[PDB]
């Protein structure tokens, strides 16, 4: 679980 | 000599390609800004070329020459758009200089002492066009860059064009790569000379060039070390702190080791900008207005079984997550740096 | 002058107290090792003194003079113990020097290039005693320190003594502070001059001195910055990298800002060593053998509602957790430092 | 949940 916690990524783009 | 082989393998974007019908070079090297790092050329391939499929699968940049992705949009120019883009508002950024640095407005709070370099103004398309003409007319030095998610409001004919995009091709690409949903199509209309500074995005990007010419410099996620992103909580999160026009090698020494992948895209090219890859984007000097539409897809989901050692982009994800969690856990973004130094000074050098 | 007031407020451990019956000073300042930092004296109070309760509640060190915590154990010495401690094995550490640096043996793998400074040997109590006498007899320079969790095997009379501990007092203390269970009682028998280097523990500690005299130097958790703990994955996790006998101020500059709380404990004193507080412990020069029993309690559980800003020890917990998670997440402890530098170099200075 | 994750502490002592 820990690993996958830190591997999740947001989806932020441009501004 | 291996230096010899290297000095010419930094071909930049190659010799400017000649337009069909013998229309001479579309651009010449003099319209590119001068920078301190070497670059290699992103390959320009046919969409039916398997090598191009191999690059996309491997999350490497490629310029696809013949997708027809936005074929109906190639007739776009300011006059056409103003007659049919509808009466919705468009976000337009204004800058005193040629580097548009952007900001996450929400983050504007925690850091008081950042002062914006370019302001944003909402306006109707026709006002933006007039505002361009004005600046043009009066020989002003102001700079405007329109960037707006294409939304419901767009007029009848712009929707018709949209339906004429090559959804078959890009739909299959979305499938073949397990990508997430398409989140948006960002319309970008730039003044000649406009620069978008080096930054990376948290989505996969097919970058469909429509009018004018954009020089695109890309760096792999493994050059995080050389590019010095703003802290995650900083309004310029995900952009390089390095001023490409005057790099402070004292603050950012590993910028002396950066190597870029480069290309020029013109009307009808699609540039695959892989998720997490840095990109620097400039509308060529004295090239006129530029028009791009991009297609942003959420990236593939994290794999069931993680394979070690981690890829570079996964390490960027991790670092981002560490800064976010310390931010929340400490009650204040502004203690993240202090805690982080306490943690390494004299312990991990 | 405020420097003047400060120069004498570094009273160390005060003037050596005189033993009852006019038996002269039990120790004199000459038996303390010489160090570069100032210290203030930990207060020595009565267990019925409310100030002492105030210190324990606030997780600050205090020396309780009159608990009777281990009153039956004050008759302990080597002869008595050897006749009644039973035939179980005892862990004994051997050192060429007077600093016993310890190691987490399990962590011995990831770092290959650490070489132990003191080895551990299992032996029956009577062998340890003989081994002491030997070294004594032959004027050798070897050093031994016995440290063993008191376990089932101990003889009849040692259990009787154990039951005679003041469980009422310490039981109430456990209650009043919401502490966890008692995990162990560590028996420590030291050669004169023995030093345990600065380290902190992840449990609350009532440190019950039995024979001889131990100088205890404590530092609050908020001086993490000045004390430079080994990386969490390092076998010396939780110890200072600073050699108190020759501090490398180039590597560890903030050690020049460290201020210690200090005391000498003798037979019948109990020193409350709060969880996370650094402690350095030396058996006085030419003081003879020392005997201590400690009582380690799991700390109180994390509070339902967190109150900000965080206390220092909570920040140590956080930092520890960050290093552990990167350790697991990267597949290898040895990438933690590299990732951590990538993360701050030129981003948080 | 995040905060409390990073605030949990082990119980490591001596050696
Ligand atoms: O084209 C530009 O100037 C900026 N666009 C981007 O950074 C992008 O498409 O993701
Ligand atoms: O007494 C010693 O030499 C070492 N003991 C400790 O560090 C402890 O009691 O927690
Ligand atoms: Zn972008
Ligand atoms: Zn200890």
């Amino acid at each position: 679980e820990v690993v996958k916690l830190l591997l999740e990524h947001g989806a932020d783009v441009x501004a | 000599m291996a230096a010899t082989a290297a000095e010419a393998v930094a071909s930049g974007s190659g010799e400017p390609r000649e337009e069909a019908g013998a229309l001479g070079p579309a651009w010449d090297e003099s319209q590119l800004r001068s920078y301190s790092f070497p670059t290699r050329p992103i390959p320009r391939l046919s969409q039916s070329d398997p090598r191009a499929e191999e690059l996309i699968e491997n999350e490497e940049p490629v310029v696809l020459t013949d997708t027809n992705l936005v074929y109906p949009a190639l007739k776009w120019d300011l006059e056409y758009l103003q007659e049919n883009i509808g009466n919705g508002d468009f976000s337009v950024y204004s800058a005193s200089t040629h580097k548009f640095l952007y900001y996450d407005e929400k983050k504007m709070a925690n850091f008081q002492n950042f002062k914006p370099r370019s302001n944003r103004e909402e306006m109707k398309f026709h006002e933006f066009v007039e505002k361009l003409q004005d600046i043009q007319q009066r020989g002003g030095e102001e700079r405007l860059y329109l960037q707006q998610t294409l939304n419901d409001t767009v007029g009848r004919k712009i929707v018709m064009d949209f339906l004429g995009f090559n959804w078959n091709w890009i739909n299959k690409q979305q499938g073949k790569r397990g990508w997430g949903q398409l989140t948006s199509n960002l319309l970008l209309i730039g003044m000649e000379g406009n620069v978008t500074p080096a930054h990376y995005d948290e989505q996969q990007n097919f970058f469909a060039q429509i009018k004018g010419y954009k020089r695109c410099i890309l760096f792999p996620p493994d050059q995080f070390e050389c590019l010095y992103p703003y802290p995650v909580h900083h309004p310029c999160d995900r952009q390089s702190q390095v001023d490409f026009d005057n790099p402070d090698y004292e603050r950012f020494p590993n910028f002396q080791n950066v190597v870029g992948y480069e290309t020029v895209v013109g009307p009808g090219d699609v540039l695959y900008i892989p998720m997490y890859w840095w990109h620097h984007i400039e509308s060529l000097l004295n090239g006129g207005i530029t028009i791009t539409v991009n297609f942003w897809y959420k990236g593939a989901p994290t794999p069931k079984r993680i394979e070690y050692p981690l890829k570079a982009h996964q390490k960027v994800a991790i670092m981002r997550n560490i800064e976010k969690m310390l931010g929340e856990a400490l009650g204040n973004p502004q203690e993240v740096g202090p805690l982080l130094n306490t943690m390494i000074k004299g312990r991990y050098n």
